[PDB]
RNA sequence: GAAGUUUUGUGAACCUUAACACUUAGAGGAAGGAGAAGUCGUAACAAGGUUUCCGUAGGUGAACCUGCGGAAGGAUCAUU
RNA sequence: CUUUGCGUGUCUAACGCAAGGAAGUUUGAGGCAAUAACAGGUCUGUGAUGCCCUUAGAUGUUCUGGGCUGCACGCGCGCUACACUGAUGCAUCCAACGAGUCCUUGGCCGAUAGGUCUAGGUAAUCUUGUGAGUAUGCAUCGUGAUGGGGAUAGAUUAUUGCAAUUAUUAAUCUUCAACGAGGAAUGCCUAGUAGGCGCAAGUCAGCACGUUGCGCCGAUUACGUCCCUGCCCUUUGUA
RNA sequence: AGGUGAAAUUCUUAGAUUUGUUAAAGACGAACUACUGCGAAAGCAUUUGCCAAAGAUGUUUUCAUUAAUCAAGAACGAAAGUUAGGGGCUCGAAGACGAUCAGAUACCGUCGUAGUCUUAACCAUAAACUAUGCCGACUAGAGAUAGGAAAACGUCAUGACUUCUCCUGCACCUUAUGAGAAACCAAAGUCUUUGGGUUCUGGGGGGAGUAUGGUCGCAAGGCUGAAACUUAAAGGAAUUGACGGAAGGGCACCACCAGGCGUGGAGCCUGCGGCUUAAUUUGACUCAACACGGGGAAACUCACCAGGUCCAGACAUAGGA
RNA sequence: UACUGUAAUGGACUACCGUGGCAGUGACGGGUAACGGGGAAUUAGGGUUCGAUUCCGGAGAGGGAGCCUGAGAAACGGCUACCACAUCUAAGGAAGGCAGCAGGCGCGCAAAUUACCCAAUCCUGAUUCAGGGAGGUAGUGACAAGAAAUAACAACCUGGAGUGAUUGGAUGAUAGGAAUCCAAACCCCUUUCAGAGUAACAAUUGGAGGGCAAGUCUGGUGCCAGCAGCCGCGGUAAUUCCAGCUCCAAUAGCGUAUAUUAAAGUUGUUGCAGUUAAAAAGCUCGUAGUUGGAUUUCUGCUGGAAGGCCAAUUCUAGCAUCCUUCUGGACUUUUACUUUGAGAAAAUUAGAGUGUUUCAAGCAGGCUUGUCGCCUUGAAUACUCAGCAUGGAAUAAUAAGA
């Protein structure tokens, strides 16, 4: 039976998808059923950066962010906690947890 | 199948088990008459040991 | 108008070659299923402990393994 | 009553901490114990029992004797050990649970065990206030398998029984091994608890190194967790 | 330095790995990238130019049934693979060692030829999938979205945005007295109240996409495609448990933690295997068998073994007395 | 095209001459455990399977070929030859054709008497008269179809009509006559002397776990023997084995095996299914094949003949501008379609009539002291794609475009 409507990789008037490798797996996944969390951070965490805000030259300094697009294979997602499983009912929501 | 079973033991039950004659009893009725009897025995399971 | 006889046609029957049809032997090779219980692993079913599977290719006691492109019948219907 | 105070919560259910108090983990510790079951165990607890067996040359019953204790060797619960926070000899003085138609004081005999003559007890009355032992005080011993250790073994004196040999025990003298803190594995346990130290009862004519209760001396370390080993409830996958 | 769960093979003072500026080489076009677009399907992401081609929209243009679906037959058809030349960075079936393991020709690691890329031929299959043939009609709404078109004294400067309607796309959500075996489904609806048109395919599971014959192919193999014998079930969708070296919770000293005291070692007591014996009566064998049967057995108990007794065999029928 | 040949037409055959004919709507070839049809079985309709066999065609007489006679034969109960079998021979020779009727051998799961007669039915002949294994009658016969014995009734315990061997008195199976039947026997139908009391003149065949109607019975056996179409019974208590007893089902029948039909909406035109169960070609083009939009004399009133029923429904003439050549047919593009009609053998099938005692059947009968007997006696009728004919306004092809 079909578990998704769906089938998981969200395409449709293709026949054939872009491609990207896992950032951790190495698996080639179809662009469009990857998993994706663009993770935008700063450096230096939150506690340690005050030490910076301390020692700098200039007044004041904007500690510049780190921007990375991390993609996955399914297998090394629900490996490393970021999606798990869900129930049957729960399955269909596609909103934003934690906006 | 394995053809080589022994053919020994054939005829143990009919040869081992212990004869015994039927009893003479009165003839029951045959054709009309039967279908009378069966007829009445209902109405007014069929067969109950005890 | 007889026997015999000339040349034609009708043409049985037998033989040679070939092809087609149908039975049938064969050292060795190599399938499938049946036993009823043996030897060696562990492949699949749970994320079956390297997710499973497809097409194709190569390799290995054996199940199988790995390369390239697919599929979810997935372990995700989902986050600038 | 978690009462009172202050935190913690849709301040709802209720938690934490401090004070007070004999006591604040539901105050501590037990009894009682659901629905489903498992081919668990018990026909050797039974006059609970179906079926089968056998029923006088007996698998009924009962008497004499042996056996369950028999030992090349594995495994499981316990006891005593390896010492000097100790062993030994003297003295000091303290428990609770029982239990008896047998439990035993009192006086003489005997190294001891034990015996003998009186004697109280149907028991909060008598044994019994059961003068229990780890403990305490004063001496000798000196790190030697030694006086730690008391197995193994000969010889003797009493006790129960109708009968003690394969020795029922208790004594007296000897005999003087292994073991110097235990390999890999793995058990029990959070306060009068662990551990140690005795006592009493059950089976019992006699025999506890066993079990079930009872006190005494009395610590260390957590007040958390899901890593191992299991458990309960959800979502999820299954051939 | 590399690399891993942890290490090694490997590279290194004849200067690696890291720092910086170049140059060459051949791949690949990140982020923007979406339940978006285009394409007959396979497929197609850098800039600019050239060459034809296509859909939708708009149209008070034009022809006037020219159409739908298709045995034969024909074109294209990812990846791998083949043939002949180029190119060869990285990755990398084979192969090579280094690990892991009982072994490990595998997973992991380090090198590494074919291949990957391109021109010229072949091949013709993929879970080539929406596992749903292609035209047509009618069924039900809401909000998004891509392309075009019309309207508004609309807002900011031919265009961006707002509001509203129209067709044409990929979809999505909600719901059905519509359907279904159910999962689910605006088609799988309008089908026992059974007929709009048409192409292809299937008839329990194996044997088997095998054998033989045919035909295409340079091969690999493709397309077509049986039987003997074998078998009572294969298969579909959901339900309840149990299990998971899956997730999220809450628990126990019969579990760890922090510890305390032990057993396992020694001798001895005692239970169970066995070995023994005339007999060593016998149950129970992970937690939930094994100082357990209240099982500390001299006889008794006693079930065992070698012997010896007694009938304590009612009563019915019958001989004998 | 022109001979030839034939009973005549023809590549039927011969000379020359042309290059055609058939095929994807299945030619050509192969298989058939294939003679064709009228028909048979099969319980909606549609179908599927069978048809050697009563009638009508066809072909054959061991295999092929040739031929005489005759109106007619490529004949075989006629002849000639070869091949394959086989008989007698005195060894030189001669004769044979049961897929006619019996009968035998052999093949096989599988099939009857070496019988009597032309009396019926018809046929042949020189024919009222002769002949006929055509044909009929009997024997064998559980291939099959039809009818229906194996008891019924009394008086003398259960009492809310059935049992109870307790006695009791009231038609043919059989055996032999009579007449009838028959060509001669025989059977049937009639009537006869004998002829049943455990009515010994005795009903069996398969089952009793489920499907499937009917025993948690009682012995024996112990995953043995065996059952069992499928699921399943049996390892020491068997609702399935081997027995006994009782009961059930069908009954002069009942079980088994093979093929076939229904059940099978599991071959699907009526009428299935193809997301995941079996199954949508990877995708477009495309020739046949199949299927194809709307639109072209519609409405109204007045008759006429019939007509069912206590005016509807048919059919038909006129009038709104509607042919004519004549005295019924010619024209209306052409068919399909539908309607009526022709012609098409019976048997079988449905079916009208009729007491073969009923019945399967059969085609007979029925009235009646009357005699040239009567019912001017019955044995009806339906049924039998393509072809011929015809009324008609739709539907659908097709033609066209003075």
């Amino acid at each position: 039976p079909t578990k998704r409507r769906n089938g998981g990789r969200a395409k449709h008037g293709r026949g054939h998808s872009a491609v990207v490798r896992c950032s951790n797996c190495g698996r080639s996944c179809p662009k469009d059923k990857a998993i994706k969390r663009f993770n935008v951070r700063n450096i230096v965490d939150a506690s340690s950066q005050r030490d910076l805000r301390e020692a700098s030259v200039y007044n004041t300094y904007t500690l510049p962010k780190l921007y990375i697009k991390q993609c996955y294979c399914v297998s090394c997602a629900i490996h490393s906690r970021v999606v798990r499983v869900r129930s049957v009912e729960q399955r269909k929501v596609r909103e934003n947890p934690q906006r | 199948g394995k053809v080589h079973g022994s053919l020994a033991r054939a005829g143990k039950v009919k040869n081992q088990t212990p004869k015994v004659a039927k009893k003479e009893k009165k003839k029951p009725p045959t054709g009309r008459a039967k279908k009378r009897q069966q007829f009445n025995r209902r109405f007014t399971g069929p067969n109950a040991q005890t």
